[PDB]
RNA sequence: CGUUUAUUAAAUGCGUCGGUCUAAGUAUUAUAUUUAAGAUUAUUCUUGUAUAUAGAUUUUUAUUUUAAU
């Protein structure tokens, strides 16, 4: 359930490749039969999220070397351009896309 | 002041380290201008650098 | 599913002396146990 | 009865104790973790075993190929630390039901519903 | 190989613990009914080097 | 006593 | 209140005792006279103990 | 003679009933002493 | 009374105050840092000792995150100068029952051990086991049998550098555990997941065309 | 109590009073362990002295 | 704030009564251990039956 | 409780003086009356007869740990926290096993260490053996080379 | 909020700024306990938005002794049963006996830790890191840093310990060059009485090694 | 035989008795009560609290509490 729209840039761990995965807009959980345990589960569970994946293992699939792992380090987008200002513009290709 | 001081086999006194003046954190005091210790042991007295 | 007959029990003694409802019948960590 | 901690004030019950469904039930119970511990787990990671041997001399000898490296390299890239499994840690036991039941208006109403 | 059966070390010496846990002795655990040898035999003693 | 226990 | 030579009292505070519970007192630890050094393995042997049986 | 008015909370819960649980205002001009200390 | 007050915190730069303290580690509570070093010196001196190819280094801005507090965004910038909220948040959130379930870590055996009531291997030695976290704590820690398996445990050992995230997210519902025993039975234990282990049954004929 | 130990018998005589030197040294208010007494020396054999407590000048200022 | 004491809350809270105790405070009451005083102590108590030596 | 002078004497001259040949100042006499405390007695007058050990080095193997690289730093003893106080107070705490509890730990002086596990121990064995790796170079000359390599890198610029 | 049986995730809301109440308080970053509130005053949305939250700790930062990592005591707002009083109370973490090994110093330690110490121990590599990466007033404790002393130590005594082995297998390596011939045993105390590492403390320990590869056979 | 703010079949108090307690105090003991000493006796019967109890409630009266129209 995230209302707002957030990309983040994560590195994996066998390869490096910064891929970033975004996260769109999915509903909140109905109201009109209204339940607790979802919904103030769904809500602490998204400022976790918002802060960079605070308490979650990541899962999604690399792009380098297809195969889904949880190995991913969530970059922040001010770690993410020290790390991409600063390789040769041929190692973009690879672990750029 | 005497935390990691070489001790020279002569004269058995903590040996003159000049990088020792430089790992050190001169935590302050009331009766002491300002107390020298190793950087290791800072944090101990964090709350004597808060006060 | 053929192991959905868990014993509505188990060994644990019940903590809480005393008395109570609740007392020794299964539990959701017991009940995937014998499953 | 300290099998359930049980003290029995009327007689005529505990009598028929052998057969309540607390007793007969912690038997069950206290028995079938004696199963687990007398035939099933030292033949239950006994399989886990003779299954995982089998990969690491039947398959990741090729599968090493495959990633270009040495054969003792990849058994620390397929198998990252080995997971062994107790009657406390299983995964879920049955891959949850795929065709989920169809949502429904509220009571059998049928034309759509006009509230929840 | 080195053989274990679980159960064994317990992290605290078997004296200072309950099945797990260490103990708690508070002097009112304690009786008076010891220390009531004092009344003949006396305590013990620091014996100065000479 | 430790460069004896080596020998 | 307090009974100094109380013949309990662990014989190391007759003082520090008078404060303290009649339920703690008796429990007070034996420490040291305070200039009571440790037992130094100095080397100063008896006066006619000797060798031989030093040794 | 003296008394605390918090009630001596749980020894393993040393803090029940701050003065905020109450919709109290103590600001320093309004009676004085107030200020708390949580803060 | 306060002989010789200490200087700030992280003072070494020549034309831009100390960053605030909590972010160097300090008292939280201010946003903005200010070392009467800096604030003293004439503009001149600030511009004599510092040359236009150095205060572009200075200046640099890292904007939302802080340059000290790796990963954790700048403490001037945020609401309020405390740490952030909601990073660190604690594990149970205000209402929830305390539902964490049994976790097994994963600790890397420095002996090899051999159980001798399943008769079978606790554990290889050099190879990681998930154990149970009061079996690792009480017994397998304390005797030299066992370590973490943590990142650095690896460089110290000799192995190479695994992560097995451990207990990088801690499940607070049985359910919310066993789709985390999910995703760990597929990074660490991946042999289960080949088109060749989903396939022993199938490795020769269908077993209804076979002698007796 | 302590001719009985020692002696194997009864005093069976009349007990000194002024307790002797050396006696009740770690006291310090006596005046209930004895009788009003005074705290009765130190170990010593000097002339017997009253130790002027604050009491003993009142009796003098009486 | 009676429990500015160590926080030892399953086992036994050492001194809890006691005159040498945490959580009693600084300048309280129940510190005659404290009878340590720099001034003499004839000049708080007389040398002699007389209190001679009293005064400030 | 060998409390009767015909029975004090009785053993004095025999343990305390025929055994061991040590002698029993009067005060001492006084409370060594028990098997605990004549036990004790010896105990502390047997000690303090060990000739004090004596740390003597020959000078041969002395000039090896004078020239050798690795020196050790050698003044954490005093870093140890410090719980000075009356004795009584401090000890009256350790009414039970309060000594491995809450921080606190009886340090006895270590002279050996274990090697399994130890990550203390592992964490400088590498860091030691990326230290003779590292002096490898100096001890050939890589080390001068790859430092007279920025010099040059850093002198066109 | 929508209504569709399968909602599939999308860049933005599909149909519309999220329509109801409770979206209307998520749209704005609110938890969704703010349908709840009778007035939603600006100092209301304040206090409920966490931009600073109303929690404290149970001893002062530099008295505190039991090791809360980062944990308040959070007052929890509750509604009563049947007829609705709003009463709220403050809810402690859960400190568990934190007895650990820590193998710096090759002893068990206990240092009373709240549960997410217990596992943010784990994920430090052993309980004497999490000691040690840790600092003064972020390790907010005084049992802390009674240990972070002994760990300090405990440390800088295995560097010592260590450097031994380098200053003793230096004396072994370089007296082996004068152990080289087994000629003269009346030598091997002149080898011995050069580095003054006497015969008879020798002599028996290699007995004991010999007898030890009799030992371990 | 003491003791009390509108001063006494007020409330104390000894004994007996009921209940509790063998990891803080001595189970002919100390907690917790009801009575009142001394002398005679101390009756009939139970619907609820308590105890015991068996997922709990619901059931259920050796002794105790309260009850007996
Ligand atoms: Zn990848």
């Amino acid at each position: 359930s995230n209302r707002f729209f957030q990309k983040f840039y994560l590195r994996c761990g066998n390869c490096s490749a910064i891929q970033r995965s975004a996260q769109g807009y999915q509903p909140i959980a109905n109201p009109i039969l209204f339940k607790s345990d979802e919904h103030c589960r769904n809500y602490h569970d998204e400022q976790r999220r918002a802060a960079g994946y605070s308490g979650m293992v990541v899962t999604c699939r690399c792009h380098r070397c297809e195969r889904v792992h949880s190995n991913w380090k969530v970059l922040d987008a001010q770690q993410f351009l020290d790390a991409k200002l600063r390789m040769t513009p041929e190692e973009r290709a690879q672990r750029l896309w | 002041v005497h935390a990691n001081r070489y001790v020279d086999h002569d004269t058995y006194e903590e040996k003159y380290d000049p990088h020792w003046e430089h790992n050190a954190h001169l935590v302050p005091d009331q009766q002491f201008y300002n107390i020298p210790v190793p950087k290791e042991y800072k944090d101990a007295y964090w709350w004597r650098d808060l006060q | 599913e053929q192991v959905q007959d868990v014993p509505t029990s188990t060994d644990r003694k019940p903590t809480g002396m005393h008395r109570g409802p609740g007392k020794r019948q299964t539990a959701p960590k017991e009940a995937a146990q014998y499953q | 009865c300290a099998l359930c901690h049980i003290r029995f004030r009327y007689k005529q019950d505990y009598e028929a104790h052998k057969e309540s469904e607390l007793h007969v039930n912690r038997l069950r119970w206290v028995e079938t973790m004696n199963w687990w511990r007398e035939t099933g787990e030292p033949a239950y990671l006994k399989a886990s075993n003779e299954q995982w041997e089998w990969f690491e001399q039947h398959v990741l000898p090729t599968k090493a190929q495959e990633m270009g490296c040495t054969l003792d390299e990849a058994r620390r890239v397929y198998r990252q630390a080995i997971m062994t499994e107790t009657p406390t840690w299983h995964r879920p036991l049955q891959c949850p039901t795929v065709k989920q039941e169809v949502q429904e208006p509220r009571d059998q109403r049928w034309p759509a519903s006009p509230k929840w | 190989v080195i053989s274990y059966k679980a159960g064994d070390y317990h992290l605290v010496p078997k004296k200072f613990t309950v099945g797990k846990r260490i103990a708690v002795r508070s002097y009112l655990d304690r009786n008076r009914t010891e220390l009531s040898d004092r009344t003949f035999m006396p305590q013990k003693n620091w014996f100065r080097p000479y | 006593v430790r460069a004896t226990e080596k020998l | 209140r307090f009974n100094p030579e109380g013949a309990g009292l662990t014989r190391g505070t007759s003082a520090y005792a008078w404060k303290w519970w009649h339920t703690q007192y008796p429990w007070l630890p034996n420490v040291a006279p305070a200039d009571y050094v440790p037992p130094s393995p100095r080397g100063i042997r008896p006066a006619a103990w000797d060798d031989e049986f030093a040794d | 003679a003296a008394t605390p008015g918090v009630g001596i909370a749980p020894e393993t819960t040393p803090v029940k009933y701050v003065p905020e649980m109450l919709n109290i205002q103590n600001a320093k001009w309004w009676n004085g002493r107030g200020k708390p200390v949580y803060r | 009374v306060a002989p010789w007050v200490p200087p700030p915190r992280h003072d070494v730069k020549v034309t831009m105050p100390p960053p605030p303290g909590g972010e160097v580690g300090g008292s939280y509570g201010v946003s903005t840092g200010y070392s009467d070093r800096l604030a003293r010196t004439p503009y001149w001196k600030r511009m004599a000792l510092s040359t236009y190819a150095l205060r572009m280094k200075e200046n640099e801005t890292r904007y939302p995150m802080s340059p000290h507090r790796e990963g954790e965004y700048d403490l001037r910038y945020t609401v309020t100068a405390y740490p952030d909220h909601i990073k660190h948040r604690p594990l149970l959130e205000i209402g929830e029952a305390h539902q964490i379930p049994t976790i097994e870590i994963p600790v890397i055996f420095l002996v090899n051990l051999w159980d001798e009531e399943r008769l079978t291997w606790f554990g290889r030695q050099y190879e990681t086991v998930y154990v149970n976290r009061n079996v690792a704590r009480e017994e397998l820690l304390p005797q030299r049998y066992a370590i973490y398996a943590t990142e650095e445990a690896y460089k110290l050992l000799g192995l190479p550098v695994v992560n097995h995230s451990i207990h990088e997210e801690i499940p607070k519902t049985p359910h919310a555990y066993k789709k985390l025993l999910e995703k760990q039975s597929y990074t660490e234990e991946r042999w289960k997941y080949t088109i060749e282990y989903l396939f022993r049954k199938y490795e020769a004929d269908p077993p209804e065309l076979q002698d007796k | 109590h302590k001719y009985l130990a020692k002696h194997g018998m009864d005093y069976q005589g009349r007990v000194p009073a002024s307790p002797a030197p050396g006696m009740y040294q770690g006291f310090s208010d006596v005046h209930k362990i004895l009788a009003n007494h005074p705290k009765p020396q130190r170990e010593s054999r000097h002339l017997p002295v009253m130790p002027m407590t604050p009491r003993v000048v009142f009796e003098h200022a009486q | 704030v009676f429990h500015n004491a160590p926080s030892v809350y399953p086992f036994t809270k050492p001194f809890h009564d006691t005159p040498y105790d945490q959580d009693r405070g600084r300048f309280d009451k129940t510190k005659n251990i404290l009878r340590e005083n720099k001034w003499p102590a004839w000049m708080d108590h007389g040398a002699d039956g007389t209190g001679f030596g009293i005064g400030l | 409780v060998f409390e009767e002078e015909t029975l004090r004497e009785r053993v004095l001259d025999r343990v305390v003086e025929g055994v061991f040949r040590l002698v029993p100042t009067s005060t001492d006499r006084l409370e060594l009356k028990s098997v605990a405390n004549i036990i004790d007695f010896v105990l502390t007058h047997v000690t303090v007869a060990r000739k004090p050990l004596q740390h003597e080095i020959p000078e041969a193997a002395r000039t090896v740990m004078r020239s050798h690289p690795l020196q050790p730093q050698l003044g954490f003893v005093h870093a140890l926290p410090t719980d000075n106080r009356d004795a009584v107070v401090q000890e009256w705490e350790r009414m039970h096993h309060l000594d491995w509890q809450f921080g606190k730990a009886v340090y006895e002086p270590r002279s050996a260490e274990n090697e399994r596990g130890n990550l203390t121990w592992l964490r400088e064995v590498r860091h030691h053996e990326a230290r003779e790796a590292f002096q490898a170079d100096v001890d050939s000359g890589e080390a001068r080379r790859r430092h007279m390599a920025k010099i040059k890198a850093a002198a066109q610029v | 909020f929508s209504t569709f049986a399968l909602n599939p995730e999308t860049s933005r809301a599909p149909h519309g700024p999220p329509r109801g109440l409770i979206n209307r308080y998520i749209s704005m970053g609110l938890p969704p306990w703010a349908a709840w509130c009778n007035r939603v005053n600006r100092h209301a949305l304040y206090r409920m938005s966490d931009v600073s939250p109303r929690s404290f700790l149970p001893k002062a930062p530099h008295e505190m002794d039991v090791i809360w990592m980062n944990e308040r005591v959070r007052e929890r707002v509750r509604t009563s049963r049947q007829v609705q009083h709003v009463y709220r109370q403050l809810k402690y973490p859960f400190v568990k006996t934190g007895i650990h090994y820590s193998d710096t110093l090759d002893h068990w330690v206990q240092v009373p830790m709240v549960e997410a110490a217990m596992f943010e121990i784990e994920k430090d590599g052993g309980f004497d890191n999490f000691i040690l990466k840790r600092s003064g007033p972020e390790l907010r404790s005084t049992y802390g840093e009674r240990i972070r002393r002994h760990l300090l130590v405990r440390q800088k005594e295995t560097q010592k310990n260590f450097v031994l082995d380098q200053q003793a297998k230096a004396l072994a390596e370089v007296t082996q060059a004068e152990l080289m011939k087994a000629t003269s045993e009346e030598e091997l105390d002149a080898v011995l009485a050069k580095y003054g590492m006497d015969a008879e403390e020798f002599k028996r320990l290699m007995a004991k090694r010999v007898m030890e590869q009799r030992k371990s056979v």
